[PDB]
Order: C-alpha cells, then sequence, then structure tokens
C-alpha cells in the first residue's frame, strides 16, 4: 500500500489483525508497520492554494 | 388514506353582520433561512492525478 503522507504516532489501537486504517470517506488515515506492530496516523501533506 | 386539506369552516357570512375581535395574542414564529454553505477548494491536479 504505497501513498505520500506524514507519519505520526498514533492513539488508536488496532485489532491484533487489522492493518490499515480508513476514516468516513474510505482513504487510508491509520497504519500499522509490519516491522514493529504499532500503530501511525497519515496525516496528509499540507497542500495549499498559494 | 386520502388526506384531508383543513377542518371545514363555514364563516357565517350575511349582508350586516361583523365579528371584531376583542382580545390578541403576541405570537412569535421562528423561520430558519440557509445563508452560505461550506467553502469548498479543490486541487485539479491533484484530485485527479495526486
Ligand atoms: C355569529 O353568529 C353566527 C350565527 O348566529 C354563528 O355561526 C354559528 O356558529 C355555530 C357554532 O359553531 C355553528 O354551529 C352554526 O352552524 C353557525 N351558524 C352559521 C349560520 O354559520 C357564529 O359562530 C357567531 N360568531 C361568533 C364569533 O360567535
Ligand atoms: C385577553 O387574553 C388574555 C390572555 O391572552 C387574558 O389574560 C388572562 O386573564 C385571566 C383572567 O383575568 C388570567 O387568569 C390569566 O392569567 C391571564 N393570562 C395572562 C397571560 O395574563 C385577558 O384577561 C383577556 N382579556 C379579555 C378582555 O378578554
Ligand atoms: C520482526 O523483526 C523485528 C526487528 O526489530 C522484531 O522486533 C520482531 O519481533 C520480529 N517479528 C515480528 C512478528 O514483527
Amino acid at each position: 500500500l504505497t501513498g505520500t503522507g506524514v507519519l505520526t504516532e498514533s492513539n488508536k489501537k488496532f485489532l491484533p489483525f487489522q492493518q490499515f486504517g480508513r476514516d468516513i470517506d474510505d482513504t487510508t488515515d491509520a497504519v500499522r508497520d509490519p516491522q514493529t506492530l504499532e500503530i501511525l496516523d497519515i496525516t496528509p501533506c499540507s497542500f495549499g492554494g498559494v | 388514506y386520502t388526506m384531508s386539506l383543513g377542518a371545514e369552516n363555514s364563516v357565517a357570512y350575511s349582508n350586516n353582520s361583523i365579528a371584531i375581535p376583542i382580545n390578541f395574542t403576541i405570537s412569535v414564529t421562528t423561520e430558519i433561512l440557509p445563508v452560505s454553505m461550506t467553502k469548498t477548494s479543490v486541487d485539479c491536479t491533484m484530485y485527479i492525478c495526486g
């Protein structure tokens, strides 16, 4: 699963079988690292209008 | 059911009778009007292509 984002620490406690996290709009905003079983929030990069 | 528009009210019309109010009610009613929406901006290039 690929993409671009800012990976921060997450307070969301996944169940052991779950790997990715989605919001209402079915976009991946939480993920589990395969090497170390920790949860990371994926905040989208700061795109904006100039 | 077949809907009923309102209760029937046969007004007691005659050529020489009038109805005069002896009292009044100060009635406050609410009217809700939308004014604005959420201002949304879309990056067309990022939405189509990322
Ligand atoms: C003014 O007078 C008329 C008739 O004298 C009244 O009308 C009647 O009202 C009763 C009450 O509901 C009805 O049962 C009758 O059928 C009505 N008659 C007619 C011919 O419409 C009227 O109510 C009176 N107005 C007031 C404010 O008292
Ligand atoms: C006109 O209507 C008002 C109510 O809208 C009447 O005021 C009421 O009067 C009774 C008896 O005097 C009291 O028990 C109520 O507490 C009053 N209500 C309020 C809200 O003050 C008034 O008396 C009426 N006047 C006439 C001439 O009919
Ligand atoms: C995978 O390797 C990491 C290396 O730090 C280790 O901590 C972990 O226990 C290993 N196993 C799993 C299932 O992640």
